[PDB]
């Protein structure tokens, strides 16, 4: 029981490491699609200030 | 009577406001705050050693 | 401290949902026990594989 | 007391019985990073089973027989 | 007490005598389940604890 | 004996008047309940009234400073002497200054007993 | 073992909820059902007040 | 630790006031403690104690058994007829042969 | 000669705000805070994107150009020494239920730089706080080099 | 605000046997730039390691956090050098040539 235990574990400790990096993954190139375009609009007073 | 206003004046065993214009960091030898801690130590250590005298 | 935990529990059934409410023919039960016997039985191998999880 | 030194300063620090390594002209170029913009980076578990194993079984820290414990300081001499 | 270590002595020797009674299947289920748990809790495992250890 | 173990000195009675406890009114400051000019030395070349006494200042208000410069040259001897408002203040100068190193150079502090107007 | 274990019900025909804690034992009776006054007493008398709501 | 003089003492004094004893026993020799006397004399010095080299079958029973009920020690070593102190370094020193 | 003043004199200011033989011409004020949204920087020059800065770990972050002391050297020659100081303070606010908070606001302030820094291509008031917002682009002197901060929602 | 034992200089025990160098710069690397590393050879020295790191600030940092370190599965032991003692002379010749060029180089004196 301890063999087959240890081996599941493994499987699925595997299979949510590669989705959790997926997603990351997808919200990285998101951020920067949304950088960049940000950054585009910008190049195209709800502000703070101190004295 | 300009008088100190910054933040925080660290106490004394007279607790007296630092001058008009103190140029408002502390620099002291600690041997202040030293002798409050031990002044509430031997307070401290008074009430343990009565506890035993009763035993 | 356990006095506390009386309070804690009395007040805990209290706030459930229509715990009071018998009119459906609903009915509370609460019971209470022991082990048993949960020293004198622990087995000590499993119990080498059951910590071997742990530490 | 902070000034660099020499190597042959540091062949005077340190005793025999040592071998001067840079790994790699990579990780000699990474060295090169290494202070360069350390700051800034890319940030930095779960459950897992163990397996079986003797190192640290097999370290020792005190020295064997009939010898007095030997503190965490006087290693570097003793 | 002599009486209790008499019917001690004997329930050990009887437990050796008669083997595990906790028989395969119940220790597999009750391991099995525990990992399950323990996972599902993320529960990072404790470690031998370090000699320079910070506390 | 060059004056940093002149600072020691103070140091080690201060510390030894609390050791053997003994009360505030033979604590070896009450000999000058009738001074507020407290002597510095050891002051750095470069120091003007301006940073004396706007350090100094965290125990009280000052009343009079006199930095002995050498006139010829204008230049900092290197100590003073300082007139607080209430003798108190002095005492927790005293105290509390002992021993502050300013620009490396470790001040030194004092009561003065007759203190002399130049 | 049910020789150790006590089993008490609440229903239409049992107003008080019994119970057995730590070491005190305990009686729960609610003002909806057959408290027909609610009261003062030796403060041996706890009032669980509902949390969301603010009344006894 | 045990110096052959006070192991002597030990044979002499139990086969003499036999096995209960332990006060008496213990207030002969100086720096040596009743639970210790008890401890060493059945660990080491009673003639029961069999002092051989393992048969390869001694060695088959042990192996199987600290397989079969892991770390338990003064459960086994009565059923190899051995010490604790035996079986424990000796299967120490079959572990270590082995890698 | 000189009579003696009651002016002051850098010792004080210099040892306490010296460092490495570079003396800083900014203190943080006591409301320096760390924030838990992280905050990141995205560094573009002339549409060419760079590799973002992860600037939520500390409370105090130098901009300049002497790469010694400070935080980030931005290497335009027409950036001074010593220019603007990213900060994270620590300012109240009003929750919608008229509660007192605070927040840990991200702020910028230069210390008198020589050319100008451009929020959103303004240049901005030396010696003083402006806080930037989401998406808020940022350039310094005359650099080639502009960028846009985010946070991990944002 | 250091304690003056702090040093650029560290000692290291309980080290994987064959490791690569590559490997361990990059352990001591993520701490500070190195300004050198060496491993023992001989067999008592063999699994030993000290470990130069060019700022005091990266050293003290480095100490501090990866002090027990879990590397193959055993902790690491590390510790500050007392580099109490030398093994050399200075060599006179050419410190005295190096300093020459630097007094006639600045034309000091």
């Amino acid at each position: 029981a301890d063999r087959k235990a240890r081996e599941a574990v493994e499987m699925r400790a595997q299979v949510e490491r590669k989705m959790a990096q997926k997603e990351k993954e997808k919200h990285e190139e998101k951020l920067r699609e949304m950088a960049q375009k940000a950054r585009e609009r910008r190049a195209g007073e709800n502000r703070d200030i101190s004295e | 009577r300009p008088r100190y206003s910054g933040p925080a004046p660290p106490p004394n065993r007279f607790n007296i406001w630092p001058g008009y214009r103190w140029d408002g960091v502390d620099r002291s030898n600690g041997f202040e705050q030293k002798r409050f801690a031990r002044l509430a130590s031997k307070k401290a250590v008074e009430e343990l050693a009565y506890k035993w005298s009763v035993e | 401290p356990p006095p506390l935990l009386v309070y804690k529990w009395c007040q805990g059934i209290n706030n459930l949902q229509d715990v009071w409410e018998t009119s459906e023919g609903e009915c509370n039960v609460m019971l209470e026990s022991r082990f048993e016997k949960m020293y004198e039985k622990i087995d000590l191998t499993l119990l080498n594989r059951l910590l071997r999880l742990i530490v | 007391r902070n000034r660099p030194l020499s190597d042959e300063e540091l062949d005077a620090m340190f005793p025999e019985g040592y071998k001067v390594l840079p790994p790699p002209a990579g990780y000699v170029p990474i060295r090169t990073p290494a202070r360069k913009l350390t700051a800034t980076p890319t940030p930095l578990t779960g459950f897992h089973m163990q397996t079986e194993d003797r190192t640290m079984k097999s370290v020792n820290d005190q020295p064997s027989g009939n010898l007095p414990f030997l503190k965490p300081d006087d290693i570097q001499y003793f | 007490t002599r009486l209790y270590l008499k019917a001690e002595q004997e329930r050990q020797h009887n437990y050796l005598k008669d083997g595990p009674y906790i028989t395969a299947e119940e220790a597999v289920a009750v391991y099995t389940t525990t990992v399950h748990w323990l996972e599902s809790r993320r529960f990072s495992p404790i470690p031998f604890p370090p000699l320079s250890y910070k506390h | 004996m060059n004056p940093l173990t002149k600072v020691k000195l103070i140091n080690e009675l201060n510390e030894r008047e609390v050791q053997l406890g003994v009360a505030d009114k033979v604590s070896w400051h009450s000999e000058y309940k009738d001074s507020a000019w407290i002597f510095l030395g050891g002051l750095p070349y470069e120091l003007t009234e301006g940073d004396i006494i706007c350090v100094f200042s965290q125990y009280g208000e000052i009343v009079n400073i006199n930095l002995v410069r050498d006139k010829k040259t204008g230049k900092s001897k290197g100590f003073c002497f300082l007139c607080y408002e209430d003798q108190r203040s002095t005492i927790l100068a005293v105290d509390n200054f002992n021993g502050i190193k300013i620009k490396g150079r470790t001040i030194r502090v004092d009561h003065v007993s007759n203190y002399r107007a130049p | 073992q049910w020789e150790n274990s006590f089993v008490s019900v609440y229903s239409k025909d049992n107003p008080n909820l019994l119970f057995n804690m730590c070491g005190f034992e305990c009686r729960i009776l609610p003002k909806c059902r057959t408290s027909y006054e609610e009261f003062t007493h030796k403060d041996g008398v706890w009032n669980l007040q509902n949390e969301v709501t603010k009344e006894r | 630790v045990w110096r052959n003089t006070e192991d002597e003492i030990l044979k002499a004094a139990v086969m003499k006031y036999g096995k209960n004893q332990w006060s008496r026993i213990a207030s002969l020799l100086h720096r040596k403690s009743a639970k210790q006397c008890k401890a060493r004399w059945y660990e080491w010095l009673d003639p029961s104690i069999k002092k051989t080299e393992w048969s390869r079958e001694e060695e088959e029973k042990l192996l199987h058994l600290a397989k079969l009920m892991p770390t338990q020690w003064r459960t086994i070593a009565p059923i190899i007829g051995r010490t604790a102190a035996q079986c424990l370094e000796h299967y120490e020193f079959l572990l270590d042969k082995a890698a | 000669k000189e009579k003696p003043s009651f002016e002051l004199s850098g010792a004080l200011l210099e040892d306490t705000n010296t460092f490495r033989g570079v003396v800083i011409k900014y203190s943080e004020p006591p409301e320096a805070r760390i924030p838990k949204k992280r905050w990141r920087l995205y560094p573009f020059k002339n549409d060419e994107v760079l590799p973002v800065m992860y600037i939520h770990r500390q409370s105090a972050y130098l901009l300049g150009r002497h790469r010694r002391i400070a935080d980030i050297p931005i290497d335009h020659p027409s950036c001074s020494k010593q220019h603007a100081v990213f900060q994270y303070r620590l300012v109240e606010y009003t929750r919608a239920d008229g509660t007192v908070g605070r927040r840990v606001k991200p702020y910028i302030i230069d210390l008198g730089s020589g050319n100008g820094t451009f929020l959103n291509n303004k240049r901005i008031e030396p010696q003083r706080y402006y806080e930037l917002k989401e998406k808020d682009v940022l350039k310094f002197g005359f650099s080639s080099r502009e960028y846009v901060l985010l946070h991990e929602s944002s | 605000r250091l304690p003056p034992e702090v040093n650029r200089i560290l000692y290291i025990r309980n080290l994987p046997y064959k490791i690569t160098a590559e490997e361990m710069y990059d352990i001591f690397g993520k701490y500070g730039p190195i300004r050198q590393i060496r491993v023992g050879n001989t067999p008592e020295t063999r699994g030993t390691a000290y470990v130069v790191y060019e700022d005091i600030f990266d050293a003290k940092n480095a100490c501090d956090h990866l002090s027990g370190f879990n590397v193959c599965n055993r902790y690491l032991v590390v510790l500050y050098y007392n580099a109490n003692r030398a093994f050399q002379k200075m060599d006179t010749k050419k410190k005295e040539e190096q300093l020459k060029l630097l007094k006639e180089k600045y034309g000091i004196n």
